[PDB]
């Protein structure tokens, strides 16, 4: 008999909303405006967004 | 005729198939926690047979990556049925040469 259904939990996604805007001041604080990543490498090499 | 395979009946060999019953459940509900091992079911009319096997039991409810297919519920209310039996065949075979005696010796 169909009577034993598990569950398991899993990660289907990412919140892409636009984070708190922080104005400092600085001139080195950037921010992307709406949707956008900046593309940058660790410390392997392989690039990523952030 | 008057031979002991009449005298006796068929309850010479349901002593042995209870107690082939009663080492396969024991089996079983030993078996219930270590996985990939399928319940063992012993057929009545086979061991009747044999006297003028060994099968699997279809499990009622689906695994939980065991494989295991033991249900201990059955096989609790199984083991109390052949015990009870089993007990009443001695009973049987028992008296078989309590009469047999008695008919001998006369007292």
């Amino acid at each position: 008999h169909p009577s034993r259904v598990f569950s398991m939990t899993e990660r289907p996604g990412h919140n892409f909303a636009q984070g708190s805007v922080i104005t400092t001041g600085r001139d080195l604080d950037v921010t992307i405006e709406g949707s956008g990543w900046i593309s940058v490498l660790d410390h392997t090499g392989k690039e990523g967004l952030t | 005729a008057i031979s002991f395979d009449n005298a006796l009946g068929i309850h010479q060999h349901t002593v042995g198939v209870r107690e082939r019953n009663a080492e396969v459940i024991s089996t079983n509900i030993a078996q219930a926690n270590t996985p990939g091992y399928k319940a063992r079911g012993l057929d009545f009319a086979k061991e009747l047979q044999a006297a003028t096997d060994k099968l699997y039991r279809l499990p009622t409810q689906p695994d939980t990556g065991d494989g295991n297919t033991v249900d201990l519920d059955l096989e609790r209310n199984l083991f109390m049925q052949n015990q009870i039996r089993h007990q009443a065949s001695l009973d049987f075979l028992g008296s078989k040469f309590k009469n047999l005696t008695k008919a001998i010796k006369g007292e």
